[PDB]
């Protein structure tokens, strides 16, 4: 092992001097003589056998001339079935207070993406049990998914519902990466995973633990952590999933909360690393740093990784560089809106901004494609009539336009549904709606069969039959 | 008949007033656009010269 | 003008379709007795 | 700001 | 070791020496002034001074104490006003506290935590009903200037004296900490006077980093307050900490970073503002039964300009909090005081931080207010409406007139329950809106005169059985009979 | 502030009288590394734009020559490079192969294939940054490209030698337009033995991910399109210099067809990505920025790229190189820096909108803002005769659009415009990966403008057209052959067309 | 600048606002140090109202009922409510017109214009470029006048009778002279 | 780069320019030593107006003309050259040996192509302006100068100022904008 000396300290940026045998970039360095473990990741070579590194933990307590040891390799995270049922940090250390990870292997979080020759697979359809998603923005089994939205629109709830409706039924493994989210959310997720069998902790009389089963692995880089950790925790989780993809060959599920935080972390240090800022304060190495991540998330001829990324959109501005760049990296897209959530329509998915590569007549049949496109046409027509209604009124609209407005309102209210995890907000029970039922109901509503039925009936109903039951109840209570 | 005549007159006046408001808002929009460009560029330059 | 028009539109539509739903709830069980629990 | 003025212009 | 000053300017020094300095430790000059080392450059060291720079002279000797910047903690702070570093400014005695605590610390992890289930009684009606707050929560109070933010926080502080006086169990008492960043000493003195006038200082302390005080004190004061509250959090005693305004802290940090020649970012701020506020607010938590079971609630305050929450600091602090209490000037002048916009204001915790007795009423109230907000604009124009729509308007107007409150006039939870019961079951629809402001007051006095048992039962059982329901209905009937209003 | 010559390992040599400057102008030592940039000391003799090679086999481009160092951008990752490494000149400016060996092959921004099918034969290697043609060798645009779309081929025509920008918002159908333009050339290329009436195609991708480039290649292999085209892939994992260079490599590959006299069309996906990569390379070389942090050399960049698209005269060979650059606009604001720079350079504009993509209007071409500075000169007369009418009819519809929600109260002479506009708008709709020929387009638009669709329900028009095509393709192939050979719609052929239309209407029955 | 146990400094600071932008850092910082505020406006000066005080952006800490009476507080808050309700109709009045409004809104608009014009005082120092003499006004007269205008005891009068008159007796005398 | 005319060598008597066009000479009369804005793109008949101005000013006033292309599209330049050779504004007659004989024409051309770097596109208008100053001074006859596009010249100046590292002005433009436009337009 080499030996170096800390030269200066500026926030989360640390310059280090070596007498000989400089380490390559991305290598990991360990500070010696500190309270807790402190790892640094090489980022730049400056000259005079000097390097510039990014600290994973706080630099408080560091001293110039303090000693540093090169490990000869980048941050190696443990992998295997031993990480399952267990929480891990950015540097692989556990933070679950259950013991160390007895892994027989370690992978470097920094790897090269699979080449073009390693093609994808067929666009397999993924059934989530959600209506608007399965109808208008079908999710692919082997492709990337995006959940765009600001603050207070239902990203975390939707990911939790997807976990309840997919991860439990999934025969492969699954991974979660908390990238700059709230820690309370992590505690809640861990408890819910221990509850629903996705994690199986069994304490022993000798003080050890047993996580047998427990088809899930958790990684956390939350807001309390500094930059350097929030950035690399995503690569950590992605390597943990790449192990199961390449070697085991099992299908894997990756959930990321939020990816935007990862980009923000880079900006927090770029100006300290001597870079000139980009347009709105972001770093120059935005698109590349994000693509080097995203290209590692892809299906190959050995396995498949289905990812679900929640993308914070600050100030509800989709023109921001981070989501603007992320849009191009996704197979399926789902944009959540505040104007819809104000109407109590949860999930607050905007069906006119959500898209999907899979929505084509050759993949999903024409009964699905034409139904979705008719729904979208109806909603756009209702959106174009908004100003005429606001100025003149409903009196001016013809009966065709009134029928259009009625059907569009019914569709809007019908795409809503209650989740199982939102019981603690609404109190109502959860529903799992299969896709043929959704298509039947949408065809029925668009054909004009349900014009007689009241608009209120189509609220938080899994199926059209439930809507009929609610209408019957409301009519009976009317007299 | 009187109602319909008054309706046409009111629509005329409303369209005219809307055009005036559009002119004013266009001026304000261009001002704010120039301000945004200048502010972003000054931020970039000040971050470039503090190296 | 923006919030004004939006809230006016929402209120107008809400009132109109509330009236229509009241009428449809009145006239439902007659024209669709197969759903009427009175005959079940 | 800009979004405010743009929204107002669109509405008008 | 020792060093010598090389450059001095604008409350910042550049030293030569002290090769064994810890980044973030205290430093002492030869005139009593203190400093904090931040920029451990190669040749020199960048120190920020805790006071004026007239004392430093470019050649003065400087010495490191070895202590990381820390503050005292304990019950000796209760009833006292102190600066960012624990030095008192009340002018009456020193701080009797033996144990200290580091300012910048690692927040508690995922395992030693639990869900939020206990409420934090704010004293207001709209907050405690529609925007509930828990113990272990981090809820922002964001608005414009002169809208009623400090008033909300001070009412939250004042409501606790009854709850604390009627017990000697520290597990149930709620202590309070008021951090004043950027304020002027006249305002802090007015707040201290308002609290002393109501005996609300024997359970509070204040941390005043005012405007004359240098930037580093404004930057460190909230972390000092969190350190003082972590004593309660880890000892099993609940505490609530209020930051007034956090944005002022961000401005101070920008000043320090720009004078240390660090490069700026958006709006001349650094990139580390998010880390600054995340470091600060993630220390609020609800610990488990193994770690004592304590809590540290946070109620930060933010002043927006022109209601622009699309700005840089508001966006961050919105994205790292468990709620929002928006405040508007339009509603403030229309007559709604507190000016809480119940549409934008939310609380992710929600009913879990609410009593069942308040759940039963507040669900219906939220639904009714949503409907009223939806048809309020249409109603103003004036058109024929159905009886149901008119009823909705009448009930929404009644509830809106109910949620109004005087300043420094908070209320207990049971009284809120009773009043909102009167409002929800339809005992205010025919009544004149402008009359309700006394229907409330009189009704309160009535149920504090002759129906103390109902209040005691609601306070103990924390629910509304059918017996209490019927008793309350009978009381309301007697009250309406004994009195007369305009309708 | 210290120079590479001032480091405390060389001054120990200079002070000691060491004159070991026999280190040639070919060899240099790395001095600094970071973020995909390297900074060298030496190579006094290296050219700007020249390739250099490191110890570990990787290569880079020298851009920022300086008095004390040399700035290099790396075609890879910086983990390979480290301070103290050696760098040597290759001596050759960046170049790429050209020829028919690239047809049906996917390659990176340097010709290195990534299909996994084999190497590339190349008797000719062409430079990447060259001078564009002048003025005398060029020729006026007088020939069309035949995208296969009705709206484009009719109202926004694209000629050979043109530069028709495809500008729009995310998820509108730009790549679809490009791929339809590629696919429509199959019947024309397979029906000819000469390599002068054909049209080859090049599809440059920038900033894309491999999981859609592969889908594009799959779609083109399904339809046997790759036999006459080649793809250039500079994806997001690939470093910024490769994304920056891929369009110039594509233009170099197309210059062979241009000079030879063969006709080729090059498509750029998206140019803005290239601008972003250039910005990322300039801000790391510490070059001075502008607005949105873009350097001042962006206009020069796109201009150098697009001014190669040309139509050469009969003395040079008569070849051409059409261009269809693609740009994403973030809110429809074409007032931003890069859109405004590109529309000024181009000879047209195809503006795709999002409000129309959901109204069933697919391709979502807004014909109001879409223009073509070439115009009818890039149209056969058979298309002029109907397009000159349809453009006016749609403009009239655009003047009376808001009245669609009030047409019940209006009178005739204003409902006819709405009806004809609606019929035409429902006619111009098209299906993905299903383009048409110009003859069929002329026939269908003759059926449309001549009032044979006004009395029909709009929703049935999509049926009408389809049946009519089969009808004519079953019965009157002679009319199509005549329109394709003579490129005119004479009165006799027009009478034949009206006869066929009447027979078709008599055979079938429609709703309204 | 602060009152202490020794003496007191009252301070009256005029704060410039560049480009009529109150979000500028200078006035934004200065707002935090003030006990009372008075925000002048150009939109109100163009109407000939002087002092051009925007009574909604203006505020104070000495308005609570524990300092001033409840009649003063209630009158002030009623006036603020009225002016905000008038501000909320500016868009729909500019686009459509006053005819679209109801009768309550029309009464509100009348009283709001009247109370705007009534909150306009001719100073003594303005006599050099205004000609009209100065009018000192006590507080109880202001409160009575505001109460009367809010109740509806002055709807019969015109709108231009409240312009630069001080109390109400001047307003009624001017209405009398204007009847001719 | 030539100094502008002094204060003494400048005419105080303004006078119109007899074009021969009715709407122009009626409602928007031009002037000698003037600078005329021409707001209009393609599809309007701008090039024919240009050729007519050249021909009419050459016939009546006996004065030549100049055209400067400040970053113009190259095919547009070829089209303009062919239109000029067609309309008789240019007379390119072949010679026996193989040279050309540009006999009495009415316009010189100075093209700064879009593919040219900034520095060329910024120094093209000055070239044509000197070519015209030649006719003004020694020949002593009125001349017409056409610049297509003035804004492009401004863009080139802004780019050149950005390369040299000068801090940009309000809207990204250079800080030497009005000064450079005056150095141009005062000649
Ligand atoms: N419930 C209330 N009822 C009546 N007035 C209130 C109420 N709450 C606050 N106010 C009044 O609002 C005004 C501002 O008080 P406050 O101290 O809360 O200002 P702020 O919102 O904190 O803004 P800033 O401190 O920056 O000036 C005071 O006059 C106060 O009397
Ligand atoms: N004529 C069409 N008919 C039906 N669907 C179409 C048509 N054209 C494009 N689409 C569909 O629109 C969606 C966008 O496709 P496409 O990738 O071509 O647009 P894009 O602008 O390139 O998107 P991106 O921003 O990702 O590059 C796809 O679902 C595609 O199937
Ligand atoms: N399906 C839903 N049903 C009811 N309320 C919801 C739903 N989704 C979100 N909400 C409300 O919005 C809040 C958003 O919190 P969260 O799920 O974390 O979304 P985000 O992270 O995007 O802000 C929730 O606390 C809840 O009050
Ligand atoms: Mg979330
Ligand atoms: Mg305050
Ligand atoms: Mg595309």
């Amino acid at each position: 092992t080499n030996h170096g000396r800390i030269t200066q300290v500026i926030g989360a940026v640390v310059d280090v001097h070596f007498d000989e045998q400089l380490p390559p970039i991305l290598n990991s360095l360990e500070v010696q003589g500190h309270t807790n473990r402190l790892v640094l990741e090489v980022a730049q070579h400056l000259g005079e056998n000097t390097v510039r590194t990014i600290a994973m933990d706080a630099t408080e307590g560091l001293v110039r001339g303090q000693k540093v040891v090169d490990t000869g390799a980048p941050i190696q995270v443990p992998v295997g079935v031993e990480t399952l049922g267990r929480i891990m940090n950015v540097i692989g250390e556990p933070v679950d207070e259950c013991g160390p990870v007895p892994a027989k292997k370690t992978y470097s979080i920094h790897r090269a993406a699979p080449l073009f020759a390693d093609q994808s697979t067929e666009p397999g359809l993924l059934q989530t049990g959600i209506k608007v998603v399965d109808l208008l923005a079908p999710y692919a089994k082997g492709g990337k998914i995006g959940l765009f939205g600001g603050a207070g629109v239902g990203k975390t709830v939707l990911i939790m519902e997807l976990i309840n409706n997919v991860a439990n039924k999934h025969g492969g493994f699954s991974v979660f990466a908390g990238v700059g989210e709230r820690t309370r959310e992590g505690n809640d997720l861990y408890h819910e995973m221990m509850t629903t069998g996705v994690i199986k902790r069994k304490k022993l009389e000798d003080g050890k633990f047993d996580f047998t089963g427990s088809k899930a692995a958790l990684v956390y880089g939350q807001m309390n952590e500094p930059p350097g950790a929030r950035a690399r925790v995503a690569l950590t989780a992605l390597s943990v999933a790449e192990y199961f993809r390449d070697e085991q060959g099992q299908d894997v599920l990756l959930f990321i909360d939020n990816i935007y935080r990862f980009t923000q972390a880079g900006s927090e240090v770029s100006a300290l690393l001597g870079r000139i800022p980009s347009a709105v304060g972001y770093q120059p190495t935005l698109a590349t740093d994000l693509g080097q991540l995203q290209e590692r998330i892809t299906t190959t001829k050995k396995g498949s990784i289905t990812s679900v990324q929640a993308v914070y959109v600050p100030a509800d501005d989709l023109t921001d560089p981070a989501p603007a760049t992320t849009f191009a990296h996704l197979d399926a897209t789902t944009v959540l809106s505040r104007q819809i959530a104000e109407l109590g329509i949860y999930p607050a998915v905007d069906p006119l901004d959500s898209t999907s590569r899979m929505l084509a007549p050759e993949i999903v049949g024409q009964e699905h494609y034409d139904t979705a496109r008719a729904t979208q046409k109806l909603l756009q027509d209702y959106k174009s009539l908004q100003d005429i209604i606001a100025i003149l009124g409903m009196d001016e609209l013809s009966e065709e336009d009134k029928l259009v407005v009625s059907r569009a309102r019914k569709i809007q209210r019908f795409l809503s549904q209650p989740f199982t995890v939102a019981e603690v907000f609404t109190g109502k029970p959860g529903r799992f709606v299969e896709l043929p039922e959704t298509i039947k109901s949408a065809q029925t509503i668009l054909r004009g069969e349900c014009d007689d039925l009241p608009e209120m009936a189509f609220y938080m109903c899994g199926g059209l039959e439930e809507v009929r039951s609610k209408a019957v109840k409301m009519a009976q209570e009317a007299a | 008949a009187s109602e319909q005549s008054a309706r046409m007159s009111a629509m005329d006046n409303a369209s005219t007033n809307a055009g005036e408001m559009i002119s004013s808002l266009t001026l304000r929009y261009n001002r704010a656009r120039q301000a945004k460009i200048t502010t972003e560029l000054v931020e970039i330059i000040s971050g470039a010269n503090a190296l | 003008s923006v919030k004004f028009m939006d809230q006016k539109r929402s209120g107008e539509e809400t009132v109109y379709f509330k009236k229509e739903d009241e009428a449809l709830l009145r006239n439902l069980l007659a024209n669709h007795p197969e759903y009427d629990p009175k005959y079940s | 700001d800009l979004k405010i003025v743009a929204a107002r212009m669109k509405s008008v | 070791e020792v060093g010598r000053v090389v450059s001095v300017g604008d409350g910042i020094a550049r030293l030569f020496g002290l090769e064994g300095v810890q980044a973030g430790e205290l430093v002492e000059f030869q005139n009593g002034m203190t400093g904090m080392a931040l920029n451990l450059e190669t040749d020199n060291v960048g120190v920020v001074i805790f006071g004026d720079d007239r004392s430093v002279l470019e050649g003065d000797s400087v010495k490191r104490t070895g202590r990381i910047v820390d503050v005292p903690i304990g019950p000796g702070l209760l009833g006292r006003v102190v600066d960012a570093l624990g030095n008192p400014i009340d002018g009456k005695g020193p701080i009797p506290a033996k144990e200290r605590r580091r300012v910048e610390l690692k927040a508690p992890g995922i395992i030693p935590r639990k869900s939020v289930h206990e409420p934090m009684m704010t004293g207001l009606k709209c907050v405690d009903a529609l925007v509930p707050v828990g113990r272990g929560q981090r809820e922002l109070i964001i608005g414009d200037r002169q809208t009623g933010k400090t008033a909300v926080a001070v009412d939250a502080i004042i409501n606790q004296k009854e709850i604390n006086d009627s017990t000697d169990d520290e597990s149930k008492k709620l202590y309070c900490i008021y951090v004043a960043v950027g304020q002027k000493r006249s305002t802090v003195a007015q707040i201290v006077k308002a609290l002393e006038q109501r005996d609300a200082m024997k359970y509070t302390t204040v941390v005043a980093a005012t405007a004359s005080e240098a930037a580093p004190l404004q930057f460190l004061a909230p972390y000092s307050g969190c350190a003082m509250g972590e004593w309660f959090r880890d000892s099993g005693r609940h505490c609530v900490i209020i930051y007034d305004d956090l944005s002022k802290q961000a401005t101070a940090y920008r000043q320090m970073s720009l004078l240390l020649r660090r490069p700026p970012g958006r709006e001349a701020y650094p990139g580390d503002v998010f880390y600054l506020h995340s470091r600060l607010l993630e220390r609020a938590a609800k610990m488990g039964d193994k770690s004592g079971g304590g809590s540290l609630t946070a109620l930060p305050v933010i002043e927006t300009q022109a209601g622009d929450v699309s700005a840089y600091i508001p966006t961050n602090v919105i994205s790292i909090t468990d709620g929002q209490i928006f405040l508007e000037t339009e509603l403030f002048y229309k007559g709604i005081r507190p000016a809480i916009n119940v549409g934008l204001s939310v609380s992710r915790v929600g009913s879990a931080a609410q009593v069942k007795a308040m759940k039963q009423v507040a669900g219906t109230m939220k639904l009714e207010l949503a409907q009223y907000r939806e048809v309020a604009a249409f109603a103003q124009f004036g058109s024929d409406l159905d009886a149901s729509t008119r009823q909705l308007l009448t009930r929404g107007t009644a509830l809106t007139e109910l949620l109004k409150q005087r300043q420094y006039s908070p209320m207990k939870n049971s009284v809120q329950v009773c009043v909102l019961y009167c409002g929800v079951k339809g005992y205010l629809d025919p009544l004149d809106p402008k009359e309700i402001s006394r229907f409330e007051s009189l009704f309160i006095d009535y149920i504090n005169a002759n129906h103390q048992d109902i209040l005691k039962t609601i306070e103990t059982e924390k629910e509304l059985s059918e017996k209490t329901e019927a008793k309350l209905r009978a009381a309301v009937d007697e009250f309406v009979a004994m009195n007369e209003f305009k309708k």
